């Protein structure tokens, strides 16, 4: 029921804030690097196909792994494990029936032992203080989606598209809130789309203008941009299917209007 | 976990064993949630994940108070406040003379504010029930048990099969709708509400189907009219039985005018039309509430 | 997938 949102949109702006990584953590840490992570994040992507798991589930793994690297230095041997131990995470908290551990090892190629994923399910558990409720651009993608007069599905498969690529790189992207990325990703999907922009209604709930949130949306069109050259496909590959209406074949506008 | 003794066990479910204990320091009392753990077969049950971390966000008064977790390597323990028995075994206890009126409206009024305070953190419970609900002897009810919560940030998909009991369970989920609403809470606490008063459960189905037709032989059968879009759902189908809908004062009969008002807007059929939690409150039925104490 | 990185 629309009586909960405004307390939940404001209260979700207010957890993401709390559950936020350190922007410049991939740099204390030793070892691995943002390649690694973006590699890491595709075949996190990926995983979750095979599985047939749902987005949030992709999402909500993801900030487990930044918010365990700000930190806990791993190296570049270990990471494929504490990935591993976020989806199984992510899965028992959002999945309605999650993979087996088995399941999570053989994604892996027996490269960890099952018990060895198990307790760095609970490693990971410490760190973050059992809180994974973490708000997700997915989360805040979704809230949106309602202010969408007429409403059309190839903007939503879009938005979540563009908002899937900003999980690979944190180059960027790990300096933007959930919120703001939604909104960045929300208005290139609907520019690319119709032509309409963000609209004045989720301008005074989010307090967002245009003008605000033209950095992030710089970055997230380049990144669109160079979508199809990038060193990882597996979103592009599964933002193909028509699942999606392949949003990912559509062209990206050369210019933004700004 | 060296500062608790195990007192005696007071009951049980997911995870396990729950003991009564005291600190054995300060002198509190706690239930310890004692959940027994898989380190080579399984991990943290799911359960656990999601009690721990959606009750970490609910600090209220009319919600069980998660203290401490206390994590090693082959147990997990879980503290909480204690509270004295569940709102069900109270009811067999009770069951005879009756749950007082004036205590049945602190409940729900109780219960309306820890259900609204867990919708507006995008959190369900999913499994509210009697015996889910705790009652102290200063007249508290607090919601407990978040094991089947789930947090709705994005739509809750359902479950094939659902997992939550027959008896307090939404129409619009025995017919296999995609999503669970903050709704289905209501519809729930529309149910205990009607036990409490009633001494008997509103709609005590045996299977799905049953369970609809109790709840349509005493609301009446869903049409268009009460509640578009029910014709074309996955699990309703024309040759359903047409009953009438009965007067809620046959229902109900010891409640009064605005307590049967405010019971049948938990119990409309249509999820996007049933009350919330918060009008719940706004309720005349609500005006001369005190906080009387149960006879335990 | 062994990842090797």
């Amino acid at each position: 029921v629309p009586d909960y949102h405004e307390d939940i949109h404001t209260y979700l702006r207010e957890m993401e804030v709390k559950c936020k990584p350190k922007v410049g953590y991939m740099k204390k840490q030793p070892d691995i690097t943002n390649s690694m992570r973006a590699i890491l994040v595709d075949w996190l992507v990926e995983v979750g196909e095979e599985y047939k798991l749902q987005n949030e589930t992709l999402h909500l793994a993801v900030n487990y792994i930044d918010r365990f690297l700000s930190s806990m230095s791993v190296l570049r041997g270990k990471l494929q494990l504490v990935g591993t131990a976020a989806m199984l995470l992510a899965s028992k908290f959002e999945e309605i029936y999650p993979p087996e551990v088995a399941e999570f090892v053989y994604i892996t190629d027996d490269t960890y032992t099952k018990k060895q994923v198990l307790r760095m399910e609970h490693l990971v558990l410490k760190v973050l203080t059992f809180d994974l409720a973490a708000p997700t651009v997915n989360q805040f993608l979704t809230q949106y989606f309602l202010h969408q007069q007429p409403a059309n599905c190839k903007v939503e498969s879009l938005a979540m598209f563009l908002g899937e690529l900003s999980l690979i790189d944190a180059d960027p992207y790990l300096k933007y809130l959930p919120s703001v990325i939604a909104g960045a990703a929300f208005h290139l999907a609907l520019y690319t789309v119709t032509g309409q922009s963000w609209p004045e209604s989720l301008i005074r709930k989010t307090g967002y203008t245009l003008e605000s949130l033209k950095p992030c949306l710089m970055d997230l069109h380049q990144t669109y941009l160079k979508a199809p050259q990038h060193a990882q496909q597996s979103i592009r590959e599964k933002y193909k299917n028509s699942k999606y209406h392949g949003v990912s074949l559509l062209n990206p506008p050369e210019t933004l209007n700004l | 976990m060296e500062n608790f003794q195990k007192v005696e066990k007071i009951g049980e479910g997911t995870y396990g064993v729950v003991y009564k204990a005291r600190n054995k320091l300060t002198g509190e009392v706690v239930a310890l949630k004692k959940i027994r753990l898989d380190t080579e077969t399984e991990g943290v049950p799911s359960t656990a994940i999601r009690e721990i971390s959606l009750l970490k966000e609910l600090n209220h008064p009319n919600i069980v108070k998660l203290l401490d977790v206390i994590h090693t390597e082959n147990k997990l323990y879980l503290v909480f406040e204690f509270l004295h028995q569940d709102l069900k075994k109270f009811m067999d206890a009770s069951a005879l003379t009756g749950i007082p009126l004036p205590l049945i409206k602190s409940y729900l009024f109780q219960l309306l504010q820890g259900l609204a305070f867990c919708h507006s953190h995008r959190v369900l419970h999913r499994d509210l029930k009697p015996q889910n609900l705790l009652i102290n002897t200063e007249g508290a009810i607090k919601l407990a048990d978040f094991g089947l919560a789930r947090a709705f940030g994005v739509p809750v998909r359902t479950y094939t099969h659902e997992v939550v009991t027959l008896w307090y369970r939404a129409p619009e989920i025995l017919l296999g709708c995609k999503y669970y609403s903050t709704a289905v809470d209501i519809w729930s606490l529309g149910c205990i509400f009607a036990e409490m008063v009633t001494r008997r459960a509103l709609f005590p189905g045996d299977s799905e189907i049953d369970q609809l037709f109790r709840i349509f032989r005493t609301l009446g059968t869903p049409d268009e009219v009460v509640w578009p879009g029910v014709t074309s759902m996955p699990d309703y189908k024309p040759s359903f039985p047409k009953w009438a809908r009965q007067d809620f004062s046959k229902v109900v009969p010891p409640l009064d005018e605005d307590g049967r008002s405010l019971l049948s807007q938990m119990l409309h059929y249509d999820p996007n039309k049933r009350i919330s939690a918060k009008a719940a409150l706004a309720h005349p039925f609500f005006q001369d509430v005190t906080k009387p104490v149960p006879h335990l | 997938r062994r990842l090797i990185f």
